[PDB]
RNA sequence: UAGCUAGUAGGUGGGGUAACGGCUCACCUAGGCGACGAUCCCUAGCUGGUCUGAGAGGAUGACCAGCCACACUGGAACUGA
RNA sequence: CCCGCAGAAGAAGCACCGGCUAACUCCGUGCCAGCAGCCGCGGUAAUACGGAGGGUGCAAGCGUUAAUCGGAAUUACUGGGCGUAAAGCGCACGCAGGCGGUUUGUUAAGUCAGAUGUGAAAUCCCCGGGCUCAACCUGGGAACUGCAUCUGAUACUGGCAAG
């Protein structure tokens, strides 16, 4: 169901990257926008966008360099059925630090790199490769 | 004030006694799943105060019976 | 610089109208010592005939694998048919410590450090290619600067 | 598969029952060896082998294989039993010790003296 | 009785005592409150070998603990400032 | 042991004396077991053959009662007492425990 | 805890010069090296992938004259020590007292170097040392004592020691019949033909 | 093994213990525990650790040290901090 | 612990060698006698038995057996399957339980930060020291992944309120 709409968007990317589709449309939210902001910040997606008032729709433009996709893989780590939380140095690094995780800390939604520098962690979302 | 827990009434009238069903969230050591655990504890009461359909604050004390080593202080609202 | 070697040889059977005729197939993997990983299987009625075609086919279909110094850039998962291969970089650690079938592909690629532990099926012909697929899909921190950075 | 299923009932492990019914945390045992029989091997092979029904000190009666060429074992004189399983005469889960207690070692043997209780000859 | 005393944890034919504050009713290597220092009576002529913290024992002396003839002798061997 | 068994030079006895009686003996003193056994072999005859099995140095034991359990035999002692672990075995399975002060009363009953 | 048998059989079975027959002469000439490892050694040199892993360990053990149980500790010590595990293996073996006695040219062979060290004729920093496995560290000076000095065993060794490589990591000296360990030997200064990656592999499984 | 508990659960008063208490009595009320496994059955001292394992875990509880229980079996009291 | 005396003198065995698995021929025996951890050898050329020669591994130890883990991703939380190999209840409605769209305010339980106390010592690990080296012993440090309390952070989950 709509139950887990965070992991929906992670599947929307991988299907869009596999299918070679440019524009991907979906529902919007508070955390839903802030995850996509971190994807553009490091430089994975091309750009994020929102359009609407009563029912805003999250439009994520997908970036492509070669014929192969930009993002290698994106998977839901922490899920409704089982949550994962990481303190300060317990925060795991993906592919020897290459790429970024997405981690929701107290001050805001950050990466595994940025969470180490500030000196505070929280609920990990997903691993961007 | 001394440390407290957020447990609810659960038993109405035990003839000048009151149990407190305490909910809590704990990470399971092996799998890492978060299961709700229920800690039922006997508490001493005064002047037949409010019973079930309420949530009652709790604090440690000298045991006035077998087990029953806690005392109440404050209760949220009235009806369930 | 050719640095070529065989993994294993396995006798097979046909069983025609007359009777059983046995062929031979030798798996081989090759490399230049710094990337350029390649392999070949082939078959023949003799042992020295089959190994020749294996080394001959190993020259073509050769692709670059990106390494930091003498180690992997990161840990990478790779699968082929029914085999499942993991690996960890482990910088200058103990090194080239692994069993046959996957021993050849690592040492000739250039790695003198990374740990294997191949799960699932451990068939000599399926355990190879899971490396080359798992090393091809692996990307380089310098040349991923297209997507990375800006 | 699902985590919430495994929270109710955790993962089960097989007890892995031992292949030595004597057990008692005992490497070797002894037993009375009442009758020494001669029985043919399994389906694939053909031979005549020396095997005896050994009543152990614990109470359990169990058959035991006699290694080496020939033996003086029979009726009385309690023998030691090393154990371990080799499959040939159906039912055998043990081996007798040679050169221990009352049991004689193999005569005129030179290689593999540790096995079969053969002493080093004076040279 | 709270007492400061030397427990032998070293080796056979090579003693290494451990000066420690414990109850007299407890065993030598048994239960104790807490360690203070160490004294090897073998050792050699060198910078280290005898160490003892007078700030810790003098606390326990004030609380009502007695001192054995050896612990006293080791305090009066090393002195305080010397 | 090898000589006595091979001495017959045949797989069995030539006649019907094969029927025999077994005995189990443990005497408190070491001097007797060797001495009286010689006198116990004097009463032996061609018809019925009697043999001693596992002569003991003293008392009684688990492996001794087990020795009489495998092959049916009388368990006798010049002088012996039953151990706590010995009584449990003797009382359970069907056996016979008889101790004799003198060797004469023994030499008569075995016969 | 020593071999005592034929030293050239260890050289033959490996198929490499262990420097056990050195002493007075050198460079073999007469040998029968390799070619018949056993009685049926003239059979083809084809050998398993596992066997060449063990064959490397035996080469290093038969050079330095170390047993598997004593040699198990050097891998365990080299693994726990930092940096490369293979480089630490030969570094701990190179720091043995018998070998440091052999490198300076006191003993004409490696077994003879262990031989002389056993007799309490070698003295580190003044004090005598019996054990050949004594670990030599930086700034340690090692020398022959006054008793049994200038003997034909030690004198002939130091004469022909000049004809060898002459290692840079320790000073030969041989003027007053003494030696000094300058620093820990480099990777380039040892090994070369003997590989550390092959021996380091065997312990992983 | 799905139902298990009459001093059983709680109160009041009295007695009791060095000390709170069904600790032990009288009376009063009908509760208490339990699917988050009560009760019953089988086995077992527990822990720092030991052994194995890349880790997670698994097995284990000699020696060393902490706590507990026991002192031929069963039961009870005295002396004394 | 040190010094002297005499002389190679007083001191090496055990398994194994068909593949797995480092290490081979001959002789004898001929589905006999035996080997064997697994798949298997022997019925007249046995590198698989027995002996011999040779060899390999290891050493005052070497084997067998028993015992636990590893291998075993073969109870798989990390880290597996469920069309045809072992496996989706015959199907459905559903209580407890698990989980839940999206917005604002709030609470600060879960979560995260910092501090304090405790987590005995030993042990393990790291850097040193002392027994001729080592085992052993030992200084300090690290760690003890923990639990509790107190003061903060409010993204996410939960509670509560209005949507």
């Amino acid at each position: 169901s709509m139950q887990d709409p965070i992991a929906d968007m992670l599947t929307r990317i991988r299907n869009g990257q596999a299918a070679n589709k440019a524009a991907v449309t979906m529902p919007s939210s508070k955390l839903k926008v802030a995850i996509a902001n971190v994807l553009k910040e490091e430089g994975f997606i091309e750009d994020f966008k929102v359009e609407g008032d009563t029912k805003p729709e999250l439009e994520l433009t997908l970036k492509y360099f070669q014929g192969k996709a930009v993002v290698e893989s994106i998977q839901r780590v922490s899920r409704p059925g089982l949550r994962i939380y990481k303190r300060k140095d317990e925060l795991p690094k993906v592919m020897a630090g290459l790429g970024i995780a997405v981690v929701s800390t107290s001050k805001g939604v950050m990466t595994d790199r940025a969470a180490r520098q500030a000196g505070l962690g929280g609920e990990i979302i997903c691993y961007v490769a | 004030k001394i440390r407290t827990l957020q447990g609810r009434v659960v038993s109405d009238k035990m003839e000048k006694s009151i149990v407190v069903a305490i909910e809590r969230f704990v990470k399971h050591p092996i799998y890492g799943k978060f299961i709700k655990r229920t800690t039922k504890l006997h508490v001493h009461d005064e002047n037949n105060e409010c019973g079930i359909g309420d949530v009652v604050e709790i604090r440690e004390c000298r045991p006035l019976s077998k087990t029953k080593s806690w005392t109440l202080v404050r209760v949220v609202e009235k009806a369930v | 610089e050719l640095q070529e070697k065989l993994i294993a040889v396995n006798r097979v059977s046909k069983t025609v109208k007359g009777g059983r005729i046995f062929s031979f197939t030798a798996l081989t993997v090759v490399g230049d010592g710094n990337g350029r990983v390649g392999f070949g299987y082939g078959k023949a009625r003799e042992v020295p005939a089959a190994i020749q075609k294996a080394m001959e086919k190993a020259r073509r279909n050769m692709i670059n694998v990106a390494l930091n110094n003498g180690t992997l850039q990161h840990p990478v998962k790779g699968v082929h048919t029914g085999s499942r291969v993991f690996m960890q970089p482990a910088s200058e650690g103990t090194g080239i410590i692994a069993g046959g079938a996957m021993r050849a592909v690592l040492e000739v690629a250039g790695v003198h450090n990374v740990l294997a532990k191949a799960y699932g099926s451990t068939n000599p012909i399926n355990v190879v290619r899971a490396t080359i697929d798992g090393l091809e899909n692996m990307n380089s921190p310098e040349m991923v600067a297209a997507k990375r950075g800006k | 598969a699902t985590v919430n299923q495994l929270v109710r009932k955790p993962r089960a492990r097989k007890v892995a029952k031992s292949n030595v019914p004597a057990l008692e945390a005992c490497p070797q045992k002894r037993g009375v060896c009442t009758r020494v029989y001669t029985t043919t091997p399994k389906k694939p092979n053909s031979a005549l082998r020396k095997v005896c029904r050994v009543r152990l000190t614990n109470g359990f009666e169990v058959t035991s294989y006699i290694g080496g060429e020939g033996h003086n074992l029979q009726e009385h004189s309690v023998i030691l039993i090393r154990g371990g399983r080799v499959k040939d005469l159906p039912g055998v889960r043990y081996h007798t010790v040679r050169g221990a207690l009352d049991c004689s070692g193999v005569k005129d043997r030179k290689q593999a003296r540790s096995k079969y209780g053969v002493k080093r000859p004076k040279a | 009785m709270v007492t400061i005393r030397l427990a032998r944890h070293g080796a056979k034919k090579r003693p290494f005592y451990q000066v420690v504050v414990a109850d007299s009713r407890n065993a030598r290597n048994g239960r104790f409150i807490e360690r203070v220092g160490f004294f090897n009576p073998i050792a050699s002529e060198k910078e280290e070998g005898t160490r003892l913290d007078l700030d810790r024992i003098a606390h326990w002396v004030g609380q009502g603990a007695t001192i054995s003839d050896r612990v006293a002798a080791l305090i009066k061997e090393v002195n305080k400032a010397a | 042991q090898q000589k006595s068994k091979l001495e017959n030079m045949f797989a069995n006895m030539t006649e019907g004396e094969v029927h025999e009686v077994n005995i189990v003996l443990k005497a408190d003193v070491q001097g007797s077991v060797e001495a009286i056994s010689d006198s116990l072999l004097k009463l032996s005859t061609d018809e019925v053959k009697v043999k001693i099995i596992g002569s003991g140095v003293g008392g009684i034991t688990e492996t001794d009662a087990t020795l009489a359990a495998a092959s049916n035999a009388i368990l006798v002692g010049f002088n012996v007492r039953a151990d706590a672990s010995a009584r449990k075995v003797i009382e359970a399975e069907s056996l016979d425990l008889r101790y004799y002060s003198v060797i004469y009363n023994l030499i008569d009953e075995v016969k | 805890a020593r071999y005592l048998g034929p030293k050239l059989k260890l050289s033959r079975r490996e198929g490499t010069d262990l420097f056990l027959k050195s002493g007075v002469r050198a460079i073999d000439t007469k040998c029968k090296i390799e070619q018949a490892p056993g009685q049926h050694g003239a059979r083809k040199p084809r050998l398993s992938d596992y066997g060449v892993q063990l064959r490397e360990k035996q080469k290093v053990r038969r050079i330095y004259g170390v047993l598997e149980r004593q040699f198990r500790n050097y891998y365990k010590e080299a693994a726990r020590l930092k940096g490369n595990t293979g480089e630490n293996l030969l570094a701990l073996l190179e720091g043995r007292l018998d070998n440091v006695v052999y490198r300076m040219g006191f003993g004409a062979t490696r077994a003879e170097a262990r031989q002389l060290v056993s007799h309490k004729a070698i003295m580190v920093n003044g004090r005598v040392v019996n054990i050949a496995s004594y670990q030599v560290s930086p700034n340690d000076v090692v020398s022959i004592r006054e008793k049994a000095k200038k003997q034909s065993r030690v004198k002939a060794a130091l004469e022909l020691a000049e004809q060898r490589e002459k290692p840079t990591w320790l000073e030969v000296d041989a003027g007053k019949m003494e030696g000094t360990f300058k620093r820990k030997p480099e990777r380039s200064d040892l090994s070369a033909d003997i590989n550390e990656h092959l021996i380091v592999e065997l312990y992983s499984k």
